[PDB]
């Protein structure tokens, strides 16, 4: 994959968590 | 519906 | 996407638009993987039964949007496109087994705050985030009910086991679909709509803290019916296709 990918400049590469990707985390028993 | 996207595109 | 919400700015950079240049209408989501690739579904530009059939000049890409309808000066970019490729193998007949399709643009897009590529899953990824109960995400400008959006939508939605997929529906399931969707037991709701088609099924890494693209938007029977649900491209299944499309055609 590209060095970067999947790493968003107003989330991730700020250490910004969006108002629901935490649904996901916990869905990941 | 959509709003005019420049010409340039089209 | 119905049931969903309004996504936040710069949730989804990855998010492409397939706008149609006469008339000026969304055709379809798609995704961005490199700046010069551009994934969707297959059906996106070629479905005969219903004349269907998309050549590069009828065609703009969208990147970097968040309202459906505006001009986002200053924010979003348009490419035109160089080459379509259609899976040779896309089953448009029966199932649309093999729902998939790149686009190479004629230019690279320029990466910004609102546009950034999305990570094409190893198989290990595969393998570990792929499991009934885990929750992905659908993005996308289409249907709100089976209006229209203002903003481009989102909602987290649970993989579901193969037999209850299977068993949902009376066309024949294939290796490179998955469905996703809430039982009618758990109470929650979501689902993909017209327009969604060719956007992304993704996932964030828990290991690694990055998006995954792990399904492209495919088909449903109607939209949040209870007891339905929304199929997807398997789109690991299918990488090896992507890289030797990319491998060969890509500079
Ligand atoms: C070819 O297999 C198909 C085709 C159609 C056209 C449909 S459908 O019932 O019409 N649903 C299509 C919608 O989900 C639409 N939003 C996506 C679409 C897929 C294929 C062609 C056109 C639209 C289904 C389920 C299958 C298995
Ligand atoms: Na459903």
């Amino acid at each position: 994959g590209e060095a970067d990918c999947g790493l968003r400049p107003l989330f991730e590469k700020k250490s910004l968590e969006d108002k629901t990707e935490r649904e996901l985390l916990e869905s990941y028993i | 519906d959509f709003e005019e996207i420049p010409e340039e595109y089209l | 996407i119905v049931e969903g919400s309004d996504a936040e700015i710069g949730m989804s950079p990855w998010q492409v638009m397939l706008f149609r240049k006469s008339p000026q209408e969304l055709l379809c989501g798609a995704s961005l993987i490199s700046d010069r690739w551009v994934l969707t579904a297959a059906h996106c530009l070629l479905y005969p039964p219903w004349d269907k059939n998309f050549t590069e000049n009828d065609l703009l890409v969208r990147i970097g949007k968040h309202s459906r309808t505006r001009y986002e000066r200053n924010i979003e970019k348009i490419s035109m496109l160089e080459k379509i490729y259609i899976h040779p193998r896309y089953n448009w007949r029966e199932n649309l087994d093999r729902d998939i399709a790149l686009m190479k643009l004629k230019k690279p897009v320029a990466f910004s705050d609102y546009i950034h590529p999305v990570c094409l899953p190893d198989r290990e990824t595969a393998a570990s985030l792929l499991q009934a109960g885990y929750k992905g995400r659908v993005t996308g400008w289409g249907n709100l009910k089976e209006g229209q959006p203002s903003v481009l939508q989102v909602v987290n939605l649970p993989i579901v086991e193969r037999p209850v997929c299977k068993d949902s529906t009376r066309i024949r399931i294939t290796d490179n679909m998955f469905c996703a969707g809430y039982k009618p037991d758990e109470g929650k709701r979501g689902d993909a709509c017209e327009g969604d088609s060719g956007g992304p099924f993704v996932m964030k890494s828990p290991f690694n803290n990055r998006w995954y693209q792990m399904g492209i938007v495919s088909w449903g029977e109607g939209c949040d019916r209870d007891g339905k649900y929304g199929f997807y491209t398997h789109v690991f299944r299918l990488k090896k296709w992507i890289q030797k499309v990319i491998d060969q055609f890509g500079e």
